[PDB]
């Protein structure tokens, strides 16, 4: 079945980008074969949970079974569990503590979740960041982006090659006289290669955020055009 | 189940984008793998992509095209084209209109608001269709205006339609308006986006004789076409220096990009 | 339940900020995000919503969390409007920000620059 999931992803990035939950349920009912390879190769909006006391974002790298661990508490919310190496988690907890900064100075809300997992001759970390405009009827909207670090050290530790892929979905909704509804969705992927020096003022999260930083204002300044210019330009074209 | 396989994938193809249904076709066709049960089961679900993207298709011998509308289905598997008094067959897999034969009471109105949005369809679309239908809706008399215009360019990674539906119910000596306009953009060259876009419209107008009304008919499609397209390209920019904006930053409050290692 | 009223604030729905401040908020408080209401709103250069707060009650010079005045904000990202607003309600133009420059002294804006003269 390997030109079936062709097909499948075929049909993902041709269907309306704000209906993915259930056209990929339908997608999986259709044809059950697929089900775990077309999960961990569609790109789906980031669903929130409770630490039970902040939020936290669900992915599949913090999983183990049925249960999602917290980047807070550092335990599954279902009891269980894959735990990480207590000099990792170390980091991950710096690393949760400076993304959670940067969501703030760059999204001014939502919420951010970091986790970190050993490989072998290095680290494989992942960044997530959810911000939802809720609160409106005229105005809605989203943001997701989901960012997969690789680092790898090279002999002493003073340079590190760093493996950036980046993922932002972006939803926006109007209601308004004039433009009636007005929708957009979609997304964008980046890949990123680079190697930093690491010294004790710029460890690891220092050359990882700054990393992701700039690539999500290169992101964003392509989103803003290809969702406020491209589409313009074909809308008045057809008319 | 094998009654929830064709449903799923008729409603895949529903939702295929313009100029995109023969690729979600395939898809369909090789993920259900049972061709027989798509084309009885999802043979409705054909017909209804093409009723509703306005479909236009080029009949022999009779050049103005003319659009697959629900308005234009005449009961039978054949499609009515008011304009050349006819009716043909349709195959909604090919898209080829054949068998063509000839086919009241609100006759010349039709053709009067006809000949006005010809007019205007021209002045106002590159390659613009249109059709428009006269019949009766519950005892009402109706008059259905219809516009479609596409630019269907993969080869440029996007493609768009747009779409126009003009209801006016005569109810002497008034007929009582109710319009939809749509609008769907695909673009991946890079990247992959997507735009759907709609409008409801509901509006009074005085009838008098079958060519006054008809200009009157068609100066309220054409003044809120305009406002239409002209408030989007507005709320584009709206969506460019603000909705987004208020998702992330072009850069923080402070103005300055981030100083890392004074976090750590 | 802040991030709504945040949400309402930056786009300009009027109709949601007044029914937030109806029901019994203070126009002056803080919210979480560590902006004033009408930081958020001449941020994004929305007029009518800083004429709603300020005729309902808002310190027009009360600094955030990043000492910053509403006329700064708003000059900050060049929302020329909102700087012509804010001056004619009695917005101070003397107060520094961050840096330790005024309004006047913050801005290439050659049309921001003129009204604060
Ligand atoms: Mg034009
Ligand atoms: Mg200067």
């Amino acid at each position: 079945s390997d030109q079936q999931l062709d097909c499948a992803l075929d049909l993902m990035r041709r269907l309306p980008p704000q209906q993915i939950e259930k056209n990929l349920s339908d997608l999986i009912d259709l044809v059950p074969s697929l089900c775990e390879d077309l999960l961990s190769s569609v790109d789906q909006p980031l669903k929130i949970a409770r630490d039970k006391g902040k939020d936290y974002l669900l992915c599949d790298y913090n999983r183990d079974g049925d249960s999602y661990r917290s980047p807070w508490s550092n335990k599954y919310d279902p009891p269980l569990g894959a735990m990480p190496s207590a000099r990792l988690r170390k980091l991950e907890v710096e690393a949760n503590n400076a993304f959670d900064q940067y969501r703030d100075l760059y999204f001014e809300g939502g919420v951010s979740s970091v986790y970190l997992w050993d490989l072998d001759h290095g680290f494989a970390g992942v960044i997530l960041i959810k911000k939802a405009g809720d609160g409106s009827k005229k105005i809605k909207g989203c943001w997701d982006s989901i960012h997969v670090v690789e680092v790898q050290e090279k002999s002493s530790g003073r340079t590190a090659h760093y493996k950036l892929t980046s993922t932002v979905m972006l939803w926006l909704q109007t209601n308004k006289t004039g433009s009636g509804t007005m929708n957009l969705g979609g997304s964008l992927t980046r890949q990123m290669e680079k190697d930093e020096t690491v010294s004790d003022s710029s460890p690891h999260i220092a050359n990882i955020g700054r990393l992701v930083e700039d690539m999500e204002n290169k992101i964003r300044s392509t989103l803003n055009e290809i969702y406020f210019g491209k589409t313009k330009d074909i809308v008045n074209g057809l008319r | 189940s094998d009654e929830e396989k064709v449903r799923i994938a008729a409603k895949f193809i529903t939702h295929a984008p313009p100029g995109e249904f023969n690729e979600v076709f395939n898809d369909v066709r090789l993920l259900l793998n049972n061709d027989n049960l798509l084309r009885e089961g999802a043979a409705h679900a054909f017909a209804q992509y093409n009723m509703d993207q306005f479909t236009p298709v080029k009949i022999e011998g009779y050049d103005d095209q003319v659009l697959i509308t629900e308005h234009g289905d005449l009961g039978n598997g054949r499609f009515l084209d008011p304009r050349n008094k006819i009716s043909f067959k349709f195959d909604h897999l090919r898209k080829e209109a054949s068998d063509p034969q000839p086919e009241s009471a609100l006759k010349q109105w039709r053709d009067a608001c006809d000949s006005a949005l010809r007019a205007y369809v021209k002045d106002h679309y590159p390659n613009g269709f249109c059709t428009v239908y006269g019949k009766s809706i519950d005892g009402q008399q109706t008059i259905i205006a219809c516009i479609e215009s596409h630019q269907f360019q993969p080869k440029n990674f996007w493609n768009g339609r747009w779409r126009s539906e003009w209801k006016f119910t005569i109810t002497p000596p008034t007929a009582q308006v109710a319009a939809v306009l749509k609008i769907q953009v695909h673009y991946y060259e890079d990247g992959n986006v997507q735009l759907v876009s709609h409008k409801d419209i509901q509006d009074s107008v005085q009838v008098s004789s079958d060519v006054q009304t008809a200009k009157e008919f068609i100066k309220i499609i054409e003044n809120a076409e305009n406002e239409y397209q002209t408030a989007i390209s507005e709320n584009y920019q709206t969506m460019s220096d603000t909705t987004f904006k208020a998702l992330r930053r072009q850069l923080p409050v402070t103005r300055t990009k981030i100083d890392w290692n004074k976090i750590l | 339940c802040d991030k709504e009223f945040m949400w309402a604030l930056k786009n300009g729905d009027l109709d949601e900020v007044k029914d937030y401040v109806a029901k019994g908020e203070d126009v002056n408080r803080t919210l979480e995000g560590g902006r004033k209401p009408l930081h958020y709103a001449a941020d994004c250069g929305q007029l009518e919503i800083l004429e709603f707060l300020l005729l309902k009650g808002a310190d027009i010079n009360a600094p955030d969390k990043h000492h910053i005045t509403p006329l700064l904000s708003a000059v900050y990202e060049g929302h020329v409007s909102c700087v012509k607003l804010l001056l004619s309600k009695g917005a101070d133009k003397t107060v520094k920000g961050p840096d330790g420059l005024t309004a006047f002294e913050a801005t290439d804006n050659q049309a921001i620059k003129a009204l604060l003269q």
